[PDB]
């Protein structure tokens, strides 16, 4: 917490965003997409996959006739992903970069306060103790102009940066509705292969 | 002598201005003809009089379009000090005419008007084409055509109630662009550390050779302020372009055809869209299809009998309580399970969930 | 195509005035020179306004001081006549001179005029040896040595209780460590070759606007308007073409400025008449040419003009005539109007055309089905890679010079954020040509005998 | 180990432009590629 | 006297701050109610405990 | 909605002043108070460095008139010290102080 | 990965001088030496070699 700098918390606390995630997970397994498109319904999951298999072309007999195989692969696949995220630190690269970029840019803004910008000194107090009001003034002007440009370039970078982040948020919002709340027919929108559920 | 610093700044704003003409053209200009609705309005019960242009109003804008125009709003007279607003290439009259062409095509020439010759068919016989595209058989409409029409008419007329209660996406752009430019004109009053903010007010005191420094302070001041506005607007224009590109795609698939994306042109299954002109934007009246009043049954993967499995052609086996029926996917239309609507496979000894049941053999009555 | 070049401009050709009679008040010289001025310790406040100004000094006589606090085109100033005249008078030792100035703060800056900044009016500290000096010492002037320092610029120090720097109170005595709160001038004409008495009377105008009081004689020639001229009215000179002032105003509101400091403040002291300043049409320009190959003919297009001339929303097209019929767009002019080189011969500007209009019949029963087909082939060009140049940063910015490595580092390592990304562009160039063509993983080859059931692939 | 890369160079003007840098000045393995003359890597 | 350069940065900067709240609101807030998983979790073999 | 209006930062309560001592212990004292003072013709000096100087005097003790030569903070010193010491030793006739 | 550090420079290796074969002489003399002048009115700008 440096001078003039502050950070505000997200709209939804992590303890609360987990509430939305819990509801969406709880609603998707007990009501398929029915809760997204109207009131939730009691369609049991084992046969709901037969609905999702039927939605890509494969008949619904493949599920029941091979339900045990499907369940084991689902459980095995879910178990394996945990290791992938924890096995390597590069899995959450995209989330890491946004935090690192913002912090690095924020540090540069504060670090710019040391630069003299052509003035005698980089402190407003000593100059007033060494420069006459005219001198101090006629020299402080060169100091503010340096900081405003340094600060302004920070605001512009956030605007440039925030625009690209808002692109992902829109895609995350749209991808979450189409993938989580329904089966996507788009060839490449829910991972390689014919989408089943997310 | 400062250089051609903004010999390119005009290029940036001029380039942005010219592009906007492309945005409004790629979106609405999706047809090489201007179709017109027939004078007789008989679409099997559907009432489009709330979205097609009304000849009574000289402006020739449909009531929904008229509502939007009144909804969205110094501000317009800036004394013309270095700034001006270029008029749009094609006026709202041209944009409205473009939109009416799309409505006159989707309503009559269905969608085949965007893929070559614009063949036309009766609307009740076109909604059956679109109903068939979401897993509901054609007959489901003609049995409920009167109910569907009375349900589409009321629903479309309820949009104004929502709007009349809105256009934040469009209003934000107008306000944000105006505010960003407003600060540019309001920052000329700043002194940038000089004696005064008026150029003509400080041009009769100091030596011109010794006056260059004082004026140069304002030269580097306002120039940076102008540059930031150009850079800021240049970035935002890209944001609108992405929305413009998104709008063009919707006007090419959701309206000029029936899409299959889950949630891309509305909440639920997609039937048809109706574009509507709006100030610096477009409003899509997606006409989706949502189920309700569902009921719970009992289902098995495939009916097995006499050591011979049987599977549904297109439908899910259900249970009325004591007999077994084969119904379509979305709507509930039970049928007598017959070999005509179900094929055979396997041996019934490998599947799980098979339920013994009897199907009907048509040959029996022919030999009695 | 269509190009753009230097636009159109107009120049005013009048600057008449009408108001002069700047009273007669002449207190400027009064402050400039009068009876012997007071000591540096005590100033004397004088304000000059609603006067003829008469900037016939400084350049006059000699000695004096510089200004460093003005605008452009100096001469006898005039034109802009400022707002106030803060006439300050006093007497200084005369050797300092630079002490009361923009910089060089020594010991005089303790409680004397600090000259914060601007200080419109400069200083006129000349040499006066005959006056302000007497053989019998001529103390008169009495200024303090030091009292707490930094006594603020506009804060006259007329008090007592000298600082008496020490660990004990002053006690109202002048003895051990108790100095006197005043320094005696004690200078006579004989002594002080460089410290002879000098007269300085500084002034402050705090310039705040061009049209104001305390002006200098002008020329009431007459009043002009409605021609987009820049006549010189009082301090201001206008910009553009005047218009009627329908806006309501009040007696205590004779200056107009909404957001851009427009010249709405022309209250016309001569004859109270608020004027509305507004520049006339700027104009545009663009050359519509069919190319230097076909013919050396063109048709200029402007941006905003109220005009063989076609009135277009984008401007006026000169040299091209509009035709009632419409053709296919060739040169995009904008606003739905395109010009082209179509039949003597000339340049034609017309209204763009969408396409041929055709319809298809139908009733409750009809449909169209093709009977024959036709295979077609069409190209689709697509850029993949671009020849990537490798431009360095130093040489270009700075070649081989001794000061090249010292002044370059004053900014930092900005070349790090300059040449780092250029290589990335280069690498991505080949990654574009690797994923495009190297799709298949095995390199095949067609059979030696070309027999594909009739198709010919020799091309 | 590292492989220095230069943008505008050939296999002759690199050496001309403490003792460590002399190692890459001459170079026992020099590759002239599009991006430049990367030093220290062997093409295969 | 430097002008409104100060405010423009503050107001513009706050826009991104409010924007973030709008980003999360349109991602997770896709249901008008709250759903709880059933106590018994027999899903025909599938394990969602992860 | 919410609008970020202004800021309310906590101001410093006070300011603490003191010196870290450092190169100190000036022998400057053994200059004025001494014995066997030299004559006027004889010249003497005593360089002082690597110490704290500690001028004081003037406003301390009694007598010891000033010399009317100061820059910033007259009769305060501290800020201006000058890296040099010149301990001259001579006696005037006693009636030519201004001389 | 690949990172960028600096940009190697190349410095000169020689310098020379070259002037014509002309030479004169007026060290504050031919050009600056008394030269009784006329009144202010007859201040014609005389030409010097
Ligand atoms: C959780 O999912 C896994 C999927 O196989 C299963 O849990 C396994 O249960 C067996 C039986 O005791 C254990 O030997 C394994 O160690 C468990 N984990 C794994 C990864 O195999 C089970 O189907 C599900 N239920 C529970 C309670 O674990
Ligand atoms: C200095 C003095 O004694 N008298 C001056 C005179 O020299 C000067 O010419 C005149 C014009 O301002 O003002 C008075
Ligand atoms: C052009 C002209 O006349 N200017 C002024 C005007 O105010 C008036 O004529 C007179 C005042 O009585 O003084 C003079
Ligand atoms: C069939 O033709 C008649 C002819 O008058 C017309 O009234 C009717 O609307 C047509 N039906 C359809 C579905 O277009
Ligand atoms: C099943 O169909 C028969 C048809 O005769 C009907 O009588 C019966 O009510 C249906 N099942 C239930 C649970 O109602
Ligand atoms: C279905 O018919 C087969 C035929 O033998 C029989 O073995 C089986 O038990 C029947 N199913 C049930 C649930 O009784
Ligand atoms: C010039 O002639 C025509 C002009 O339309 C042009 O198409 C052609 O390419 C040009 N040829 C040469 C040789 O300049
Ligand atoms: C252009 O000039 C004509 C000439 O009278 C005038 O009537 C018209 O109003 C002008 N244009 C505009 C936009 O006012
Ligand atoms: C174009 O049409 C208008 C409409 O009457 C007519 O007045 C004009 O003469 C036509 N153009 C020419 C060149 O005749
Ligand atoms: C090919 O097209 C022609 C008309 O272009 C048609 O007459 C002919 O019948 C078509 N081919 C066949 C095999 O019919
Ligand atoms: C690069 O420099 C070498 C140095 O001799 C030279 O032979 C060669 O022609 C230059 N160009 C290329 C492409 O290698
Ligand atoms: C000499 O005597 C004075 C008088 O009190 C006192 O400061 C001290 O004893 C001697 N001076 C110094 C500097 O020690
Ligand atoms: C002209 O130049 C030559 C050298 O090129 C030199 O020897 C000669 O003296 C010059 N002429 C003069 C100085 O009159």
């Amino acid at each position: 917490k440096f001078n003039g700098l502050t950070v505000l918390p997200p709209l939804l606390t992590d303890e609360m965003i987990a509430q939305y995630t819990s509801a969406l997970l709880a609603g998707t397994i007990t009501s398929g997409w029915t809760f997204g498109a109207g009131p939730a319904l009691q369609i049991p999951f084992p046969m709901q996959m037969a609905y999702r298999f039927n939605g890509i072309g494969v008949t619904q007999n493949v599920l029941y006739e091979n339900q045990k195989l499907i369940a084991n692969q689902f459980n095995s696949a879910i178990g394996k992903i945990q290791d992938s995220l924890s096995s390597t630190p590069s899995a959450l690269g995209k989330l890491q970069d946004v935090v690192n970029q913002n912090a690095q840019a924020l540090n540069t803004l504060v670090k710019q306060l040391s630069s003299n910008f052509g003035a005698i000194s980089s402190v407003l107090n000593d100059i007033l103790s060494r420069l006459d009001p005219p001198e101090a003034e006629v020299q402080i002007d060169r100091l503010i102009t340096g900081r405003l440009q340094s600060l302004q370039t920070y605001v512009t970078q956030q605007l440039i940066r925030a625009a690209e982040i808002r692109a992902s948020a829109n895609l995350a919002a749209t991808k979450m509705s189409e993938c989580v709340l329904g089966q996507s027919k788009r060839v490449d929108f829910c991972g390689k292969g014919y989408h089943l559920m997310s | 002598q400062y250089g051609s610093f903004c010999t390119q700044l005009n290029r940036a704003l001029t380039g942005i201005a010219v592009e906007q003409d492309k945005n409004t053209q790629e979106v609405f200009a999706q047809v090489k003809q201007i179709y017109k609705t027939p004078p007789i309005k008989d679409f099997g019960g559907f009432n489009f009089s709330q979205i097609l242009p009304d000849p009574s109003k000289p402006s020739k804008r449909s009531p929904i379009e008229d509502l939007l125009f009144n909804k969205v709003t110094l501000i317009c007279a800036q004394k013309f000090n270095g700034l001006t607003v270029l008029p749009p290439l094609l006026t709202d009259e041209m944009i409205a005419q473009y939109t009416s062409a799309l409505l006159a095509g989707t309503i009559t020439s269905g969608w085949t008007f965007g893929a070559g010759p614009a063949l036309q068919i009766p609307f009740p016989m076109q909604m059956a084409y679109r109903f068939n595209g979401i897993g509901v058989t054609q007959n489901v409409l003609y049995e409920n055509q009167k109910l569907i029409a009375n349900q589409f008419n009321s629903a479309i007329g309820k949009i104004q109630d929502s709007l009349s209660s809105a256009l934040g996406k469009l209003q934000d752009v107008v306000n944000q662009n105006a505010q960003a430019l407003n600060t540019l004109v309001k920052q000329l009053s700043s002194n940038f550390g000089a004696i005064s903010s008026v150029l003509n007010d400080i041009l009769s005191r100091l030596d011109p050779p010794e006056a260059e420094v004082q004026i140069d302070r304002l030269i580097t001041g306002r120039l940076q302020s102008l540059q930031t506005y150009v850079t800021q607007q240049l970035i935002r224009a890209a944001e609108i372009r992405a929305s413009a590109n998104l709008a063009a795609t919707k006007m090419s698939e959701c309206v000029l055809g029936q899409s299959k994306r889950v949630d891309f042109c509305g909440k639920g299954y997609h039937l048809m869209s109706f574009p509507q002109s709006a100030p610096h934007g477009v409003v899509f009246l997606h006409v989706t299809y949502v189920p309700a009043q569902e009921k719970n049954f009992t289902t098995a993967p495939a009916i097995c009998h006499d050591g011979k499995a049987h599977f549904p052609r297109e439908g899910v086996f259900v249970s009325n309580g004591t007999h077994w029926f084969v119904t379509q996917r979305n709507f509930y239309e039970p049928q007598i399970i017959t070999t005509d609507n179900t094929f055979v496979s396997g041996n019934c000894d490998v599947v799980i969930g098979i339920v013994n049941n009897t199907v009907y053999d048509p040959l029996q009555p022919e030999l009695d | 195509g269509i190009y753009q070049t230097s636009n159109f401009r107009v120049q005013p050709t009048e600057s008449i005035v009408r108001f002069p009679n700047i009273t007669n008040l002449c207190p400027f010289g009064e402050v400039f020179n009068a009876t012997r001025f007071a000591s540096v310790y005590a100033w004397n406040r004088k304000r000059i306004s609603n006067c003829v100004a008469d900037y016939s000094v400084l350049y006059n006589s000699a000695s004096f001081s510089t200004f460093k606090c003005y605008g452009v085109s100096p001469t006898k100033l005039n034109d802009l006549c400022f707002t106030n005249v803060y006439a300050d008078s006093f007497v200084i030792r005369g050797d300092e001179v630079r002490q009361i100035a923009p910089g060089q703060t020594g010991k005089i800056a303790d409680y004397n005029y600090k000259l914060p900044d601007d200080f419109t009016g400069c200083v006129i500290a000349w040499n006066s040896n005959n006056l302000d000096s007497k053989v019998g010492g001529n103390y008169n002037y009495l200024y303090r040595l030091f009292r707490k320092s930094n006594l603020k610029p506009f804060e006259r120090d007329i008090s007592t209780e000298i600082y008496q720097a020490g660990s004990t109170p002053c006690n109202g005595v002048e003895g051990f460590n108790c100095y006197f709160p005043l320094q005696s001038y004690g200078f006579q004409p004989t002594n002080g070759v460089g410290y002879q008495p000098y007269r300085v009377v500084v002034l402050s105008f705090e310039l705040l606007h061009a049209p104001a009081t305390v002006c200098g004689p002008k020329k009431s020639t007459n009043l002009v308007k409605n021609k987009c001229v820049n006549f010189n009215f009082n301090g201001l000179t206008g910009t553009g073409v005047l218009t009627e002032s329908n806006k309501k105003f009040l007696p205590f509101q004779q200056f107009g400025r909404d957001i851009a400091d427009t010249t709405d403040a022309v209250r016309d002291p001569q004859t109270l008449e608020i004027l509305d300043i507004t520049p006339c049409s700027f104009g545009g320009v663009s050359v519509i040419t069919p190319g230097t190959n076909t013919s050396n003919q063109v048709a200029v297009l402007y941006q905003d003009v109220n005009c063989n001339v076609f009135q277009t929303r984008a401007g006026c097209l000169i040299g091209a005539e509009h035709v009632n019929n419409s053709y296919e767009c060739d040169i995009p002019i904008g606003a739905g109007i395109c010009a082209s080189y179509q039949t003597s011969q000339s340049i034609i500007a017309y209204t763009m055309s969408l396409g041929a209009e055709n319809s298809v019949a139908y009733s409750n029963n009809s449909i169209a089905i093709p009977t024959n087909f036709t295979i077609s082939v069409t190209t689709e060009i697509l850029p993949v890679s671009m020849t990537k140049t490798s431009v360095d940063c130093t040489m270009y910015i700075c070649g081989d010079s001794t000061e090249c490595s010292n002044l370059l580092l004053q900014y930092g390592s900005f070349c790090t954020q300059l040449n780092r990304a250029l290589t990335g562009i280069a690498v991505e160039q080949d990654k574009n040509t690797q994923e495009v063509f190297a799709q298949v993983k095995q390199i095949y080859k067609t059979p030696p005998i070309k027999d594909f059931g009739g198709f010919n692939f020799s091309q | 180990q590292v492989a220095v890369l230069y943008q505008d160079v050939n296999c002759t003007e690199v050496p001309v432009a403490t003792p460590t840098w002399r190692v890459y000045s001459t170079g026992s393995n020099v590759f002239q590629t599009r991006a430049g003359c990367l030093i220290g890597a062997e093409h295969v």
